[PDB]
């Protein structure tokens, strides 16, 4: 509904369409990475807990 | 692992379980050798 829009973060002062998006392999980097940390270490957890008792 | 570390918590918590059922002692009795020998004089003393 609008042509145009500004961006919703702070630091920056522009208005960008949909095209002008591009994929971004970083961020979803990052989020694999952060899941795969967060299993491994609720499964070392629950392991050496286990192993404790 | 992960469905090994599922069994071994359901392992664990079957321990518990084991450890509730332990505090029942069901203890045998203190005399059932002295009861076998009391039974076998009598039957001794029965069949002379």
């Amino acid at each position: 509904g609008y042509t145009t829009r500004d961006c919703p973060q702070a630091a920056c002062s522009q208005v960008v369409s949909m095209r002008d998006f591009v994929r971004d392999p970083i961020m979803e980097l990052r989020c694999k990475i952060a899941k795969m940390k967060e299993s491994q270490e609720q499964d070392k957890r629950s392991s050496q807990a286990i192993d404790v008792l | 692992t992960k469905k090994l570390q599922a069994t071994i918590i359901s392992t664990k918590e079957d321990f518990l379980r084991s450890q509730e059922i332990l505090a029942q002692t069901h203890l045998p009795e203190k005399s059932v050798f002295e009861d076998i020998d009391i039974k076998r004089k009598e039957i001794i003393n029965k069949e002379g």
